């Protein structure tokens, strides 16, 4: 099967540089010219970069102009994009995927243009100057004011992902746990919640579990009303 | 866009 | 240089309905014109080229229409797979993609309920005061969230964040937190939250005062 992976994503400061790859497995790598492109959730789809089968020719979007530089090695069925002096604005997903005609193969002739399909996972770059931190967790207490909800304010960690469960994974009902934001100040925060029944205040205890695994941060958070 | 690929 | 706009951003339907999405290029882009379909965590699949192609494996539920500045892409009759985003892309000149249209899980109106929480005493010690605004189980997503602090409007100090779905019952959740600093907290009594949504009749204020 035509398959595209991508890898070499993660942290970078500002400035400085990093290289993704991406391996293609399934066809003849050398018969294809490649792209790559890149998402955020809120600028959405940017193309970035085209290279030729055999590398004779490319181009680029003109934000990365000067700063990226795509390649291939035809010997290692790999893609590459070689990222200099990066921006917090470079932060994105970044897929490879293949050029593709987009018109019917057997139609010959001046009306054709070329698009991309089969992309790949992706691969997550950040551009920041964050340092590896723990989360700190602070009670959503349930008011004193049915049905009640309690939480744990999951703040300032870095990098993505924080886990959440509650009393051990024996609480999944009525659980929300929200998606993480990015703070002003380049750290995380989240926040997880729950609806319990007011009556289980009295019987019940509620104890939200946070592991942070690239800080080796694991929390015990026991969430009661406030006295 | 041109063919970036070896056929048309 | 040649700009996409989908319209609408989150369009909601029923399986078994009838779905258009419709997608504007801002000059003649001929008929290079494709569509793709994107899940979440996953990379967009290619569905349809040269505005009215489908892509072999595509099933025939799908189809596209459209020339010159407007297209459209319809579902005939929409299943549980097709719940996604879709993105339309222009290949006439370089590429450019459209901002997507979010498909989701038609119900009935549901109110929010909500839920104000003041700041911890530990978290006090850490300089900053979070105030947590708890929106449960409403929709459609959709909603009007404001923060008054001693009846002073708060802008630029919040953050939002919105769950999927539903699997159970298509309902969201959303959390509005806001950002204070100790001295700022400890200097004012009244932190308020103010939701509107058409679930409710009238919006929705939990408040607290600081130390009661």
């Amino acid at each position: 099967q035509v398959q595209l992976v991508e890898s070499g994503g993660g942290v970078v400061q500002p400035g400085r540089s990093l290289r993704l790859s991406c391996e293609a497995s399934g066809f003849t790598f050398s018969n294809f010219g490649m792209h790559w492109v890149r998402q955020t959730p809120v600028k959405g789809l940017e193309w970035v970069a085209i290279i030729w089968f055999d590398g004779s020719y490319k181009y680029y979007t003109d934000s990365v102009k000067g700063r990226f530089t795509i390649s291939r090695d035809n010997s290692k069925n790999t893609l590459y994009l070689q990222m200099n002096s990066l921006r917090a604005e470079d932060t994105a997903v970044y897929y490879c995927a293949r050029a593709r005609k987009g018109q019917r193969s057997d139609y010959y002739g001046s009306e054709t243009s070329y698009t991309f399909d089969n992309w790949g996972q992706g691969t997550l770059v950040t551009v920041s100057s964050a340092s590896t931190k723990g989360p700190s967790v602070f009670p959503l207490a349930p008011s004193s004011k049915g049905t009640a909800a309690l939480g744990c304010l999951v703040k300032d960690y870095f990098p993505e992902p924080v886990t959440v469960s509650w009393n051990s994974g024996a609480l999944t009902s009525g659980v929300h746990t929200f998606p993480a934001v990015l703070q002003s100040s380049g750290l995380y925060s989240l926040s997880s919640v729950v609806t319990v029944p007011s009556s289980s205040l009295g019987t019940q205890t509620y104890i939200c579990n946070v592991n942070h695994k690239p800080s080796n941060t694991k929390v015990d958070k026991k969430v009661e009303p406030k006295s | 866009n041109a063919n970036p690929n070896v056929d048309p | 240089d040649i700009q996409m706009t989908q319209s609408p951003s989150t369009l909601s339907a029923s399986v078994g309905d009838r779905v258009t999405i419709t997608c504007r290029a801002s000059q003649s882009i001929n008929g290079w014109l494709a569509w793709y379909q994107q899940k979440p965590g996953k990379a967009p699949k290619f569905l349809i080229y040269k505005a009215s192609i489908l892509e072999s494996g595509i099933p025939s539920r799908f189809s596209g229409s459209g020339s010159g500045t407007e297209f459209t892409l319809t579902i005939s009759s929409l299943q549980p797979d097709d719940f996604a985003t879709y993105y339309c892309q222009q290949y006439s000149s370089y590429w450019t993609f459209g901002q997507g249209t979010k498909v989701e899980i038609k119900r009935t109106v549901a109110a929010p309920s909500v839920f104000i929480f003041p700041p911890s005493d530990e978290q006090l010690k850490s300089g900053t005061a979070s105030v947590v605004c708890l929106l449960n189980n409403f929709y459609p997503r959709e909603a009007k969230v404001q923060w008054k602090v001693d009846n002073a409007l708060q802008s630029g100090n919040s953050q939002e964040s919105v769950t999927e779905q539903d699997s159970k019952d298509s309902t969201y959740s959303l959390s509005s937190t806001l950002t204070l600093s100790k001295a700022d907290y400890e200097k004012h009594k009244v932190y308020a939250c103010e939701v509107t949504h058409q679930g409710l009749s009238s919006p929705v204020t939990k408040s607290f005062n600081r130390g009661e």
